[PDB]
């Protein structure tokens, strides 16, 4: 129920299901963006995953334990978005990150546009480590999107 | 509201992948609610 991998985050009512996000299972902890779940409990197979930690400002939340993803973008190399869009197979998209320049340091950022329910898709370095999650970003003048490479503290 | 997860794949790097997108350098601010904004 906690096997490592990338997962879709779904909701079901009285009809079909909707994909609201994506997350990463690593070391028995599920990692996703706060705006995907709002810290609601997650059903996994027969079991239940409970929120352990989160921070609305980082837009992150973990389940079952503390945040485990500590890999950092090197500021130099290309990365891969492992995009898991609603209703589509997981696909790797390679890109050279731009940068969000903030008063509190620079954050790598990827100029890739996907549906809202792709939120929480992991961003990878060349060794396959997750250097952050996709889906909290900005819209620029031409209407395209730039996502921060959002990474938590371990 | 049944919120649940389902596996979508293994987390691996894809050899010979599509390289795309630009690399913008943007001045941004982050508020306490987790929203980025562009600096004018
Ligand atoms: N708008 C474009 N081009 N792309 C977005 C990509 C969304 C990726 C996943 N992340 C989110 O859903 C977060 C949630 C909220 C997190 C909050 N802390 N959200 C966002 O970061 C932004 C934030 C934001 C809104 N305003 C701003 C102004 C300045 C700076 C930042 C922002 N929120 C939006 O982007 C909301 C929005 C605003 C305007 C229009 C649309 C959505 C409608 N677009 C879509 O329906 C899809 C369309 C793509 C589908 C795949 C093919 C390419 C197109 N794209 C999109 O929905």
């Amino acid at each position: 129920e906690t096997t490592d991998g990338v997962y879709r985050v779904m909701t079901r009512r009285l009809l079909g299901s909707t994909q609201v996000g994506v997350g990463v299972m690593q070391e028995g902890v599920f990692h996703t963006m706060w705006h995907v779940t709002k810290g609601a409990a997650l059903r996994s197979g027969e079991g239940r995953l409970d929120p352990y930690w989160g921070d609305v400002k980082q837009d992150l939340v973990s389940y079952c334990g503390p945040w485990k993803l500590d890999a950092a973008w090197d500021g130099l190399s290309e990365v891969q978005l492992l995009a898991v869009p609603p209703g589509e197979r997981a696909k790797n998209i390679q890109t050279l990150p731009g940068i969000f320049k903030t008063k509190d340091g620079d954050i790598g950022a990827v100029a890739l546009d996907y549906p809202a329910g792709t939120s929480g898709s992991p961003i990878l370095d060349k060794c396959g480590r997750v250097i952050g999650l996709y889906g909290n970003g900005v819209v620029i003048k031409n209407g395209s999107y730039v996502s921060a490479i959002t990474q938590g503290k371990r | 509201v049944d919120m649940y997860i389902e596996r979508a794949g293994d987390i691996t790097w894809e050899k010979d992948a599509e390289v795309t997108g630009n690399s913008p350098r943007l001045d941004v601010a982050l508020d306490e609610s987790g929203d980025f904004s562009l600096v004018e």
